[PDB]
């Protein structure tokens, strides 16, 4: 094929020996670098959302349907049949009250929680890996209670002992009924990031039998928004499935000024990624257009020799296709390698110390890479190949259009 | 009996500084199988004229008719059609593809016509031997000396047997050897093949080989050669 | 014209032939790239600085940030005078008796923390108080101020007094460590736009001391305002001369600290990507330009110009291009940074971040421009020397 | 003595074949002495004259100018030389494209930093000498084929060099500028003690230099026997 031969010869060096010109190799390297940086940035960005609703948002409840009239309003039959709407698929009930731990140690105040055994795993992500495996199977009878690294740490014992919290101030009504349920041992302990281990305690559901709470009707909970961001204020025109008495409590926006940080960070992320894309595209386009303009002289000779538009188009199409293909292959390989094996690159300059990028980051990840390939690398490769072909094509058409003798003399 | 046709072919270059006129109402004709020679002083406007004759510079207030059809008339595809089988243009300060050796450069009109591998090679070498630099068929223009590249350009022009051959000082960078020999070559071409020639040259000893040597006179081509 | 040959040649080359549209905007691609890189870097840095300032002030500013004390309490002279209390940052000294407490209420039992401030001195929360005499606040039988998120909503509301408990107290050992408790009176309700409301309350000075253990007149420690609470790790790692334990806000809002640390780290990674790509473009474009003009270099060398002068010829052009690019990029980046609040028609509906910008001209902006200058100078320096060594005849042959 | 060749040999070989050019070149150009070189295309005249200057490294020879070889000269020393003693003209003459004819002619002087006024006056001096004052405002692109050659000649002779090397100074021009420029060089030599060594193909006026040598694929034959 004539076009391929001419393109290859144009992409050849100025001197015998090396079969690669400086400009072609340079454009290849630029395209590869752009593709690699785009891949890395997109992978980190996607990992951001992958981790956000996995270790910092799942633990916090996504909503609440608490009302001032539980019986038959928020507690019709077993519960409000909020499962009808397809937004969520695990409602479960929810009972909350406060108490104190009595162990002859640093007393702490805990807002305890009620959780149903063989349940609460479809609801939130608080159930986490811990030595106390099969703990839920041991949760029953309203006797044993599970705490975090809170009052357990404050007290000088762990699961190895059986010290009871002895809630002394369980007063649902202001009058001091104070039913002191004592000898509630703990056999499992959980750990969470940072704080709020000080105010977590697991009580089997339907604990009202002995805690003097009224009946089996509790506050309840719902609205486990899977697409929390897209579900933001999505309860508008919805949520009537609950048929509660008073306006339900809000979604995770109730603990505001952290969701604000989340949204602001996401905005800055989008801005930075847009800047990356623009810079890389500009670099690639500038290099390709400069090279093609540098190769404008021979186009006039070909046109005056009788070359048609098709051959001129095909020559630079092949040139750009070759450059883009090789650069995209190299960039894809390097970027995939980096993204898949970036976090495992822990600098051993200081033995498990410092690294200048890891400090006080436990239960989170120093970096956050996630390679959602076969749907994102394809876009980058297609965009690179396009940009390359368009940059190759545009100046070639202009040079061919110009009177051949005119450009041979002027440029 | 007509190949070239000029009707007041005027031109002027002006980028916004001054009006630098070149030509004033050029008009002549080159008969089928007719030779002509152009003479004049530097700066007259010969090269610009011959560029206008082809479809390689837009005339200002004139037109050129080839085989009863103007040049701006031809579409881009039609002009590409024409340049392969009817144009034998040679370039002053001749420009060659630098990454292609002499053989490929000579063969390019045929490759563009897609003649044949074997025919193309044989005929490129045909014309190269005609010009007479067989021992530089493997040298790129960079490695070629000053004159052999000019002969390569001539061979490329005449490889495809064009009907008309426009030239810009085909033999001005060469000794008498290649000047005289290449005039012999063109002379046989015309009387063996019905090809016309129109060559601009400064060597007045052989300028009259074309006969009817015109004189470019800073606009209009004076019939005589009275300086 | 100009006596210096290098300057004239560089300026003329920079101007270019300008065939149709300034070389179809191909001649000034170097300046265009410098401008784009500088603009992007400036915008990113300004927005990150604004984010850090927002986190420092609008959230962590109101709440306590650091406390020092001794084992279970201080001594009669506050365990120390003001001397040897200032270590780093902008530290303001104010006695405090922070301690978690249970605010039992008739409507609903709730828990929260408090601050033992004195009426004499101001605090972040003094201007927010409404319908109350903060300045004239005597103990008044353990008077307190709190509300607008706890007393007003899910509480005993203003007036009618409220319960206050301190679990950390050993009053009567025989039973289950009965804490110290007493009824407190409400004389106001602070209105706050941060998390302070609903989790924090104000108490008179010395009332927490009387209620809690250790002698009256002492405190649980001293507030320490920090200039860089974002990077409070360095302060915590350092041990103050007195040996007092360093308490910090990270003990409560650890999730936010970890999240901001990770976000800053990965944003630095993105900035590194930006810098690498931009610098690659600078080197590539300027080097290819210098290599492109080798024929002119050869023509120039044969008529008296030394290898050491052509280097200046190219460095002049490089410096001029870098100057134009850096100035344009700085201007455009400053404008874009101080134009990000608006221009959010539909994205702003669900993403109300506003991209809080902070254009810190003094240092961050200038350093980027200087780095670009140096990079361009070196990139024009090396290829110029490489091309100045080739024999002119060899260069003019391949040309 | 101005030029001195001792078996000035050369050869180009990129790894394909040994393409010899010259075999033991040796001659001299006397101070204020004219010479002309004749031969067939491909003989190696341009390569020879490139070797004469410090613009191509000889393989197994040297060239001595004023009793000092060319490779002897340092880069600064060669730059020194090229401003006041070299009047080299280029085949397929190359000119700065972004600089008009006047500036191109004035460049040797600008590099010498003569004066604003002197430089302008003398650039125009030599331009009028060659006779293209009408195209003193045209860049090489706008200039035609011959006026650029005359601009190159003027640039070569603007600074009054001691020796003038040329590569077909008048081969792209009619008899007009050929004869007139030979007249110009002729006055230059006998008004000023400048020697000339010009390669040309026009044999009518090649003997103006007198002692016309004949480059013959290595060694310059003293006789013009073809
Ligand atoms: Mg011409
Ligand atoms: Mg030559």
């Amino acid at each position: 094929p004539l076009s391929l031969l001419i393109g290859l010869r144009f992409s050849r060096g100025r001197r015998r020996g090396g079969m690669v010109s400086l400009i072609s190799v340079i454009s290849t390297i630029g395209i590869a670098l752009g593709v690699a940086v785009l891949i890395v940035g997109l992978s980190a960005m996607n990992g951001f959302e992958r981790e956000l609703n996995n270790r910092i948002l799942a633990v916090v409840p996504h909503g609440e349907i608490e009302a001032v009239d539980q019986p038959w309003t928020n507690w019709q039959e077993a519960l409000d049949h909020v499962q009808k709407v397809p937004g969520i698929a695990a409602a479960a009930p929810y009972i909350n009250f406060t108490g104190l731990v009595e162990s002859g140690a640093n007393l702490r105040a805990i807002q305890v929680k009620g959780v149903n055994p063989q349940q609460e795993q479809r609801l939130s992500a608080l159930p986490s890996f811990v030595q106390g495996d099969a703990w839920r199977n041991f949760k029953a009878g309203e006797q044993q209670i599970i705490i975090g690294k809170g009052v357990a740490d404050a007290l000088k014992v762990k699961q190895g002992d059986w010290v009871s919290i002895m809630i002394p101030n369980s007063n649902p009504e202001h009058k001091l009924m104070q039913p002191k349920r004592v000898r509630l041992h703990v056999a499992g302990i959980l750990q969470l990031s940072g704080q709020l281990d000080h105010s977590f305690a697991m009580i089997p559901l339907a604990d009202a039998q002995q805690y003097l709470d009224m009946g089996s009707s509790v506050s309840g909970i719902a609205l486990k928004m899977t697409d929390v961001f897209n579900a933001n204020k999505l309860v508008r025109d919805a949520g009537e499935v609950t048929n509660s008495y008073v306006y339900i409590k809000s979604w995770i926006g109730t603990y505001g000024y952290m969701y604000r940080d989340i949204q602001m960070i996401r905005a800055i992320m989008y801005l930075a990624m847009v800047l990356v894309i623009g810079v890389a595209c500009f670099n690639i386009v500038s290099t390709l257009v400069m090279a093609v303009k540098d190769k404008s002289g021979d186009i006039a000779v070909l046109r005056t020799l009788g070359a048609k538009d098709g051959l001129i188009r095909a020559i630079f199409v092949w040139y750009g296709l070759l450059a883009g293909l090789f650069g995209s292959l190299c960039g894809v390989i390097i970027g995939v390698v980096v993204s898949l094996q970036l976090t495992p690159i822990i600098e051993w300059i200081e033995k498990l110390i410092g690294h200048q990028f890891l400090s006080s980051d436990i239960y989170f990840i120093d970096f956050l890479p996630s390679e959602l390939h076969w749907l994102d690398v394809f876009y980058v490769l297609v965009t690179a190949l396009l940009l390359s072909l368009l940059a190759s094509w545009y100046p070639a058409r202009r040079a061919s259009n110009i009177d051949p003798a005119r450009v041979l003399s002027g440029q | 009996k007509i190949l070239l046709q000029c009707d007041n072919l005027c031109k002027r270059y002006q980028e916004g500084s001054v009006q630098t006129d070149v030509l004033h109402n050029v008009s002549f004709s080159v008969g089928e199988g007719e030779m002509m020679a152009i003479v004049g002083s530097s700066g007259s406007g010969k090269s610009t004229l011959l560029h206008l004759l082809g479809g390689l510079d837009t005339p200002t207030s004139g037109d050129v008719i080839f085989n009863g059809q103007p040049m701006s008339k031809l579409s881009s595809a039609a002009k590409a059609e024409l340049r392969n089988q009817k144009l034998g243009f040679i370039y002053q300060f001749h420009h060659l593809l630098p990454d292609f050796t002499a053989l490929e450069n000579v063969a390019m009109p045929l490759l563009i016509g897609k003649k044949k591998p074997a025919e193309i090679n044989s005929r490129a070498l045909e014309m190269l031997k005609a010009v007479g630099l067989d021992h530089r068929a493997n040298h790129r223009p960079s490695e070629l000396s000053g004159g052999e590249r000019q002969r390569v350009a001539i061979a490329r022009a005449l490889v495809n047997n064009p009907r008309l051959v426009l030239a810009d000082e085909p033999t001005g960078n060469l000794d008498a050897r290649n000047a005289d020999s290449i005039f012999q070559l063109l002379g046989e071409l015309n009387r063996l093949q019905g090809t016309a020639f129109l060559v601009v040259t400064h060597d007045l000893q052989l300028a009259k080989r074309m006969s009817r040597q015109l004189e470019m006179r800073d606009g209009r081509l004076t019939a005589e050669l009275s300086m | 014209m100009y006596q210096p040959v290098a300057l004239f040649i560089g300026l003329r080359y920079m101007r270019g032939r300008a065939a149709d549209r300034f070389g179809r905007f191909v001649s000034w691609l170097s300046t265009i790239g410098i401008t784009l890189g500088v603009m992007a870097l400036v915008t990113v840095l300004s927005v990150m600085n604004g984010f850090e300032r927002e986190l420092q002030n609008n959230i962590l500013g109101l709440m306590p940030q650091a406390i020092l004390s001794s084992e279970h309490g201080s001594l009669n002279p506050q365990q120390l005078p003001e001397t040897a209390v200032k270590l780093d940052g902008v530290n303001r000294v104010a006695p405090i008796t922070t301690g978690d407490v249970v605010l039992q209420s008739a409507r609903s039992v709730a828990v929260g923390v408090m601050l033992g401030i004195d009426p004499a001195q101001k605090d972040p929360l003094t201007p927010y108080l409404v319908n109350v005499k903060q300045t004239d606040l005597e103990p008044g039988k353990y008077n307190v101020i709190l509300g607008e998120q706890l007393a007003s909503q899910l509480g005993v509301n203003r007036g009618d007094q409220i319960r206050v408990m301190v679990p950390s107290a050993s009053q009567f050992t025989p039973m289950g460590r009965i804490p110290s408790q007493r009824l407190f009176n409400v004389i106001g309700t602070f209105a706050a736009n941060s998390e302070v409301d609903g989790y924090e309350m104000l108490v008179n000075i010395e009332d927490a001391s009387r209620l809690m253990r250790y002698p009256a007149g002492n405190i649980t420690g001293w507030r320490l305002w920090l200039d860089e609470p974002l990077k409070v790790d360095s302060l915590s790692q350092q041990k103050l001369p007195e040996g007092s334990k360093w308490q910090d806000w990270r003990d409560r809002k650890g999730e936010l600290f970890q999240a901001v640390r990770m976000e800053k780290n990965m944003m630095g990674l993105l900035l590194s990507l930006i810098v690498a790509v931009a610098a690659f473009n600078i080197i590539t474009s300027l080097g290819l330009m210098v290599m492109e003009k080798q024929g002119e270099v050869a023509i120039l060398q044969t008529q008296g110009l030394t290898p050491r002068q052509i280097m200046m010829v190219f460095m002049v052009q490089g410096a001029s291009a870098g100057i134009i690019g850096a100035i344009l990029g700085a201007a455009l980046g400053a404008l874009l940074a101080s134009q990000l609040n608006n221009l959010m028609p539909i994205i702003g509906v669900l993403l109300d971040g506003a991209a809080l910008p902070v254009a810190i001209e003094p240092l961050q902006v200038i350093v980027i421009a200087l780095v670009a200058m140096a990079i361009a100078l070196l990139s024009t320096l090396y290829p110029s020397w490489r091309a100045a060594a080739t024999q002119p005849a060899e260069a003019l042959r391949y040309e």
